[PDB]
């Protein structure tokens, strides 16, 4: 039987936190609804997902990943108006002429992988 | 002018507004030939009751002649042009509109684009054939539709303006909610409880006592004609905004708000009053269905209606529109608690009830709708049924229909989110308190029940007539932690408790009473046995008095048609017994409709001083009227209904109405006997056509001056037509 | 018989019942000797507004002779008797009554026990000194007692039963909310906060738009003669059960809804159609207290109102029953917003903008009262101040008033909470879209301008009359992540927005766009100033569009007055500017009340298809009303008042009504002019008697068949009287 | 300043867990209120508290005591209807004929604490 499961930077639906010792352990095929804080998100970058009780515990684990934040960049801008960026989204930066990016390029887009940027966003010389 | 708003509000289906069949558009030219861009000369929406649309979208039921599509789920149409149809240069599409100000971003104008692939969740419409002048679309509706009847146009672009079909009736499209599809927020994920909580037709209601439990059935016909325009009335007379038909729990709770009429403006006027002149008695509806059109023809409220019938209507009304919905009765309902979780009954000092003060009174049951859907308004853990009781009581916003509560939410106490969910908890969760009123104008507790309110909680079994308990889906089990639990969070957020019982202790006396009440046929002598037990090994003398009265099923008593004392020695660890006679000439002369009795047996420990206090109802049986059928039981045949009533009473009944219903078998049907001699028996007879197959229910009822709340049923299969 | 309640509810406060004045318990003998009993001869309230019991209640400014406490505090009686009270032999106590039906677990019929001390929280009166025949009380009501007009009696207790008091209207007790008692749910901890919110009866509105803030008086009144009865009467009126009118949440959730009349229910007829036949114009009311009592005496909804004279109403009503209230100023409000946080503007392909798809509107400004309670339904940290719309919205409950929503809620996107948090939160945190509406039909969003809605909220400074800026407790720092934590926590809970703004993005072109409108006095002429700003070293042509719209302040238009284009082209780097004179001829023939002017400018850049897009609001200045005073500014004394009024325009006003208003220095007075001359003058002298002391304010206003909401105010300094 | 308070078996105000970063670290005189569980208590025996910052962080401490348990006394009986009772409430219980509780009188009374009952619940023969 799978346990509690301590969802991290969220939660699963509140009375389980009161009624603890009634609930779980859960049976095997059981699934359970839970959901990030404002600011996280799940791997496939909902906001809520169901996670299932296997031989294995909770699958996939109830883990919110938090939100990469709009870079602080200069010699340069960002063509994304918004400030904080989902897991897996990818956002779109350019240089001023006579500036390159870390890539090299004259625009680069970059991930927010699992945790933090794929790269740096920088426009170099 | 009006500054209020720029466009009046689009709160009526009925409404409609006449669009352009053309617009033309900037300077058109002399002499353009518009005739070289298509014409839409017919359109098919493959609308027949045996054809694939009605069918895949489970909406064949309905005696209905239009299209009727559910929401989420994609449908044919087809479109026959003037000339065959060019996709590098004929731009057309699908026009759905609703309402008399239909605007885009509202929802109520919708542009169905052609699309190469049908998105989730979009509209859309893929050309799946082309077949000379004509082309096959497979139109997609979202899962957040608007729900209602929509208008139907087909427009087609050109440089000069667009060129759109004339109002074409014959193309208005019902498009209702879908718990068959996965993205729709009634979604029911299982077979069986869509094919019961939307497709059936016929409920049963419990009724009665918990100790004595009665059935009746009720048509609620959401399928019968003009219900589902009476349904889309029902909310056009609320002047619901079309934007808002969209949502369930907006829909819910509009629907639920208009079926208790306040002066006029609702669909039935309640009352418990006895008499019902100038109306219909409650207890004489067979069904929904004439409640339902003749709102819709009379255009003014229903007389009259109580709490199951508010709850068959409301069902009828979110079956039709496609909600999943199931009438459920608690027995023991704490109706009118004010989110107080404590009825007080007052005590004289010697013991007896005192029925000066004793105001609070518990209904032997009470019915409510519970509607199947998500609550994204509302944290995780929330969806699923939500209570809806229809019948006003005080809550937060006034004497006004309480929820959608989630059952989840108050089953688990949760009652801070809404709507009214401390109100539904302390419904079914209430304790009774015993106080003595002294003399001395001080009140003392002097008991507390927690185990009668909300005793038991049913509803209809899925396939069948049998009751389904579902008490366990709305409070834990009895006398354990998580019923505690609950009971705090509840009053964490808002409930109360009012009087502190705290200092209540068990009686140290170790005596316990109980009493019984034999179950009787309405007019028969019964024996109620009171027990007393004393667990001690002290001498105890005892005083005791039963109260037997006279009730409404509401618990309102109307005369104390007993009253009797017992003096009673329990001599050291031992046990007696006290045996009464109840007599027909006590209680016969002075029924109430449904025949409730209540009784009190209140007792005094002298040396202790400790209160023992009980009550129990009961419910006397009233026999049933008998359906009987000759002829070819086949849907266009016709078939002879026999409906016979037997006078059970000592007198004569006086305007007896007989009513005899059945969807898809009869209309609605009544008879007027002036008298009823006693004991003889009336028969009336009809011959009816069935237009539905397969098992089929009719039903009767019967009401008089002085006899109501007597009922009939009978299971009839139908045979296909030849 | 009526079997739906066993007692008719307890809902009227108005309604009364005749307690027995003798009671009798027992078979009592022949010629009891009952004078041995202690026989009430008279009761003493100290009910002097000078008198302690008043001052330490804070209720000396009521203009009421009878006794009014606040709840949860204690006060002081006298009770003498036929002979000395001998605690040995004699039980007696006070009875507060309310209502026909009252009764003691309903908490409306309250028994006062004598006790030795007052316990904390607890109804009960204690002896604090005998004298002779006479006993002097000190009671404490509870702290959740019901608020309203209770009645009064003493009642002894003798082994024949109880005698009691006869019905002494002079000893009726309006028991109030009280602010100043830690345990009551409207405790506010901060003196001077309880000065303004509750013991403040002239108010400050402010209107206009942000860049050109206006500000008006008004008069709440709500200590003047019979307002406190009227609004006991409009609780009445409403039907409230006054067992729920001790809880501030339902006493607000209930008289908002009673501000609105919709139908002959309620006390305000809402109108914005600027013809106001048969009824006063909304912009004519100086203040709450004719209202109220117009309503009082015709039984029927004044005509006619609007957003802040609803709040003026509902502040007046909430700080007579003592809940602390203020109103608060939204400007760029989006109302009807059904928790929609998109307003969508439609533009032609050539990027002028489409008046006939553009029918969202943002009002220039909106009002809507804060009350201060504890919300002990929701969870702990949403106290404080809650948000009430009066002004109808369509809402989760139809069309109908929004809350108390707790602006701690609001503010962090918990719109889960009751009540209507969404439609509040999208009221000040909504965006406004612009979306090209193609000639093919399609919808391409161009922009999105974020910063718009809700740009200031304000209210009455404590103790002045300049602003507070309070848009920090209703949102984060703008563009800050908390914005956006606040924005995610709403879409958690049932915001929408219908348009994914994500194919939406910087220009590629870099080019600013900014206008700025002057400020003008009516009847001027006055400069608009455009200017674009090329950020890029490439070249661009811009073609630009002006639309100017007389507006409601709603933001609805009626006319476009004038529509201008300008060719652009921008050199590298460089910038342009064009000036637009608007003329007074062009508007003054067609301006509105408020006289609310709208102006959109938008461009296409050519060669990048970037759209620009910026609208601006003024509300043209109107010359005040001049008032003045002369002989002495003494309580008593006769006072002259001179309102001198000129007319600002070129034609001749015509039916002209002034007002004259100010609480403790003048009743509701209005005028009629039969014309004024175009550039004549009017004055109208009054002499008025004051009857309150301090800094007060003297208010006027004008309106006639065209000119309106013009305003005027003088502080007068009356000194106490000898 | 204080930081985040850990209400292990309770909560603050919903908003301060999305909010963590903007309202913590806290000035010292803010108050914040806190609630318990249900089946857990405040050392008060409250449901609901204020901690007050202090330069020594929060105080009083924010911690919730679980309700002890009805026993399921062997041999015994007990006064009271309650399952569950208040940290530092007592609770009385005696003995069937010819038993003898823990303490060894007819009557014992009992002290709910931190970890359970002062002194488990039972009757000795």
């Amino acid at each position: 039987p799978c346990g509690f499961p301590h969802v991290e930077n969220g939660r699963i639906a509140q009375y389980y936190y009161t009624f603890k010792s009634f609930y779980f352990p859960m049976s095997i095929d059981k699934k359970l609804s839970f959901f990030c804080l404002a600011g996280y998100t799940t791997e496939s970058g909902r906001q809520e997902e169901q996670t299932t009780c296997t031989t294995e515990g909770w699958s996939p684990e109830p883990r919110c990943f938090k939100k990469c934040t709009k870079p602080d960049l200069s010699n340069g801008y960002i063509s994304d108006v918004k400030l904080l960026y989902k897991i897996q989204e990818n956002m779109r930066y350019g240089c001023a002429s006579g500036y390159k990016t870390t890539g090299g390029k004259d625009e680069e887009v970059v991930q927010c992988l699992s945790d933090g940027w794929s790269s740096q966003p920088t426009c170099r010389k | 002018f009006g500054g209020r708003r720029a466009v009046p509000p689009n709160n009526s289906n009925a409404a409609e507004d006449d669009l352009p069949t053309v617009e033309l558009q900037g300077v058109v030219p002399r002499g353009v030939n518009l005739q070289e861009f298509l014409n839409v000369t017919s359109v098919h929406l493959f609308k027949e009751r045996w054809d694939t649309n009605k069918v895949d979208h489970h909406t064949d039921k309905y005696e209905n002649n239009k299209l009727i599509v559910r929401r989420g789920q994609s449908f044919y149409v087809q479109i026959d042009f003037s000339r065959p149809y060019d996709p590098r240069r004929d731009l057309f599409r699908v026009e759905y509109v609703i309402g008399r100000y239909p605007q885009e971003n509202k929802g109520t104008y919708i542009p169905v684009p052609i699309v190469s692939e049908l998105q989730s969740g979009k509209w859309g419409a893929k050309i799946v054939m082309r077949e000379d002048r004509s082309v096959r679309l497979s139109i997609q509706s979202s899962p957040k539709c608007i729900v209602g009847k929509f208008r139907m146009y087909v427009a087609v672009w050109t440089p000069y303006g667009v060129l759109r079909t004339s109002r074409n009736p014959e193309t208005d499209t019902y498009i209702l909610f879908n718990p068959w599809c996965e993205d729709d927020a009634v979604y029911l994920d299982n077979e069986k409880e869509r094919e019961e909580y939307v497709l059936n037709d016929i409920g049963v209601i419990f009724y009665g006592e918990v100790n004595d439990i009665k059935t009746r059935s009720w048509s609620y016909g959401q399928f019968e004609d003009g219900i589902l325009d009476t349904c889309l009335y029902v909310m056009d007379r609320a002047q619901m905004d079309l934007s808002g038909r969209g949502n369930p729990i907006k829909v819910s709770r509009v629907g639920s708000a208009m079926v208790n009429a306040k002066d006029d403006e609702g669909v039935l006027v309640g009352s418990w009053d006895n008499i019902y002149a100038y109306g219909v008695p409650p207890s004489a509806w067979t069904g929904s269905v004439d409640i339902l059109l003749e709102y819709r023809s009379s255009e003014n409220p229903v007389r009259y209606g109580q709490c199951w019938v508010f709850a068959g209507v409301f069902n009828t009304f979110l079956r039709c529109l496609g909600i999943p919905a199931r009438i459920v009765t608690n027995y023991f309902s704490a109706h009118d608690n004010d989110a107080n979780l404590q009825m007080d009954i007052f005590l004289e000092e010697d013991g007896n009830v005192n029925s000066k003060l004793t105001k609070d009174s518990v209904w032997n049951y009470h019915c409510w709708n519970e509607a199947w859907m998500t609550r994204p308004d509302l944290p995780v853990g929330f969806g699923g049924w939500q209570a809806v009781d229809s019948t006003p009581q005080e809550n937060s916003d006034g004497m006004y229909r309480c929820g959608p509560a989630s059952v989840q939410a108050i089953k688990h106490g949760h009652v801070c989110f809404q709507f009214d969910a401390p109100f539904v908890f302390a419904e079914v969760n209430s304790d009774l308190i015993y106080i003595t009123a002294k003399k001395d104008g001080t009140h003392v507790v002097e008991n507390v029940d927690a185990t009668h309110i909300g005793k038991l909680i049913v509803t209809k079994q899925i396939g069948g007539d049998g009751m389904m308990d579902i008490t366990d889906t709305y409070k834990f089990q009895e006398g354990q932690e998580e019923e505690r639990l609950a009971l705090e969070t509840a009053l964490m957020y808002g409930a109360k408790k009012p009087l502190n019982t705290e200092g209540v202790m068990k009686s140290r006396s170790n005596v316990d009473m109980d009493f019984e009440v034999e179950n009787a046929v309405l007019g028969k002598d019964f024996k109620l046995s009171i027990t007393f037990r004393n667990n001690s090994h002290n001498r105890y003398t005892i005083t005791a008095y039963l109260s037997a009265n006279i009730t409404f099923y509401t618990g309102v008593p109307k005369a104390e048609f007993k009253k009797e004392t017992f003096d009673v020695t329990l001599e050291p660890l031992s046990f007696k017994k006290e045996a009464v006679l109840i007599q027909a000439g006590e209680y016969m002369g002075q029924l109430l409709e449904q025949a409730s009795l209540h009784f009190f047996v209140t007792a005094r420990i002298n040396e202790t001083r400790d209160v023992l206090a009980k009550q129990k109802s009961t419910v006397l049986t009233i026999p049933e009227i008998i359906i009987k059928v000759r002829g070819t039981q086949v849907v266009g045949s016709d078939m002879t209904v026999t409906v016979e009533f037997t006078n059970p009473l000592k007198e004569t009944l006086r305007n007896v109405w007989v009513h005899l219903d059945g969807p898809g078998v009869t209309r609605p049907m009544k008879k007027m006997f002036r008298e009823i001699r006693p004991n003889s028996t009336v028969q009336w007879e009809e011959v009816c056509r069935p237009w539905v197959s397969g098992h089929r229910k009719l039903i009767a009822s019967m009401s008089s001056d002085s006899l109501r709340h007597v009922y009939g049923e009978l299971d009839v299969q139908i045979q296909r037509r030849p």
